[PDB]
């Protein structure tokens, strides 16, 4: 459904049915509270706990078709166009793509073949180092966030005398806006997150229907603008 | 195995830091460990009282390889003078004080009474208190031109009883061997009276056996009350 389709429907599950029925909203309070939706709807769908079939990102055919659209391959820049300091003394940095919402899935090329690569933990990372050998199992590496600014910048920990030619990231890319209308005007240009244009979902047909109710939801709520709704309705933000 | 090596070895045995319960020591307790099992597998090698090699000090190849590097070789001409005997030919010796157990024992005699056998090594016999009066007199087990008496007393000391004059005495003993220091110990704490690194002296085949018995020494000091 395009972005006239999410309007109008908007309308008619907010006010048009309804028996008094509340002022319409405007399409700068629907583009917010669709965003907010649709990223409120992945990051529930993302982790089982944050919804009510305990399901997450591949658990069932219907969870993989939801991020499928938003599902992205990118790599890793190194990280020697500046110095810095780094935790480890044998560990690379690399630069993250800017548009990255959560790493899924990560795999470094080296001389000696691909590797999967593993988050470690810090308690994890301190009991890792507390023993003899301090490297990473055959086929996996190491790694860890370091001091990021306006980009996650990681340090890949891989086996001694090995050096990476590649550092691919399946991640899940972070979603566009959903903007009904041209957000422009002379009395001062508003955005959602930095853009002013129409803005389509970019995410499968299969959830558009629940990011609009859950945006009714969320209209609803702020309608209703006591404490009670908004604390029950925040906790699925997550 | 070097003390690097005993420590990492020990560690990877006892899977210390492992995702499953496990125990972590340190170097100081994996030095009391390997010191323990040291001594407690080399006495039970020399006794033979080992049911997995069930061989005493030099029964097989492997044994004397294993405790090789313990065998020392003494020799004394000094005799302590002012000591009560149960003999009035009775001379006696100090023990070299790292004396673990005397495995060769010979006693070379300078007599004049001995003619033309001067010199003659004598074969130092150990003999119990029981069996002393009745071989002072024995003819074929007592003191003799080739053959010593020999009973320990007080004050690691070794009272020579013979018919002809003693001029030297000769031993080949165990040694205390050296303790598996691991790493150099705070001021006070030692091991064997050595706070320094101190690295196993005996050859490296028995050092993985050291490190089993070790880390099962360890296992018992942690769950003996569990």
């Amino acid at each position: 459904m395009n972005v006239n389709e999410f309007s109008n429907e908007f309308d008619v599950l907010y006010n048009n049915i309804m028996s008094n029925a509340a002022p319409g909203l405007n399409e700068y309070e629907k583009s917010v509270l669709l965003t907010k939706a649709q990223e409120e709807i992945v990051k529930n769908y993302f982790e089982p706990a944050g919804n009510k079939y305990g399901k997450g990102l591949d658990d069932s055919p219907k969870r993989q078709i939801d991020f499928s659209e938003l599902i992205k391959v990118g790599e890793g820049v190194l990280n020697t166009s500046a110095p810095t300091i780094t935790f480890d003394k044998r560990a690379k940095v690399y630069d993250l793509p800017a548009d990255l919402f959560l790493v899924i899935n990560e795999a470094v090329d080296t001389n000696a073949g691909t590797k999967q690569i593993v988050p470690i933990s810090y308690s994890d990372y301190t009991r890792l180092m507390s023993r003899p050998y301090k490297e990473p199992v055959k086929y996996q590496a190491w790694r860890i966030i370091t001091t990021s600014i306006n980009n996650i910048s990681v340090e890949l920990i891989v086996n001694s005398n090995e050096t990476i030619t590649d550092y691919k990231v399946r991640y899940i890319r972070r979603p566009a806006p959903i903007i009904t209308t041209n957000l422009s005007s002379e009395y001062g240009d508003v955005t959602i997150n930095g853009v002013s244009t129409v803005s389509e979902c970019e995410l499968n047909p299969i959830i558009h229907s629940e990011i609009l109710q859950r945006a009714v939801e969320l209209a609803k709520a702020a309608y209703q603008g006591d404490l009670q709704a908004s604390v029950e309705l925040g906790q699925r933000s997550e | 195995m070097t003390n690097k090596e005993f420590s990492d070895g020990f560690s990877t045995l006892l899977n210390s830091f492992g995702i499953t319960p496990n125990i972590t020591l340190d170097e100081y307790e994996k030095s009391t460990f390997l010191t323990n099992a040291q001594e407690q597998l080399i006495i039970d090698i020399y006794s033979g009282r080992n049911i997995i090699y069930g061989k005493s000090f030099e029964q097989t190849e492997e044994i004397r390889r294993y405790l090789s590097n313990l065998v020392e070789t003494y020799e004394t001409s000094t005799k302590v003078t002012g000591k009560l005997g149960l003999s009035k030919d009775s001379v006696f010796f100090e023990i070299p004080q790292d004396t673990w157990f005397i495995t060769y024992e010979v006693a070379f005699l300078k007599d004049s009474r001995l003619g033309c056998l001067d010199g003659i090594e004598a074969s130092v016999v150990p003999l119990p208190q029981d069996d002393l009066y009745r071989a002072k007199d024995n003819p074929f087990r007592g003191p003799s031109k080739d053959r010593v008496l020999r009973l320990d007393i007080k004050s690691d000391l070794a009272e020579l009883i013979s018919k002809y004059n003693v001029d030297k005495y000769l031993m080949r003993y165990i040694s205390q061997p050296t303790p598996i220091i691991l790493v150099d110990l705070p001021d006070g704490l030692s091991i064997n009276g050595v706070s320094t690194e101190s690295e196993c002296e005996l050859n490296p085949v028995v050092h993985r056996a050291i490190l089993e018995r070790a880390v099962q020494l360890a296992i018992i000091s942690k769950t003996q009350l569990t």
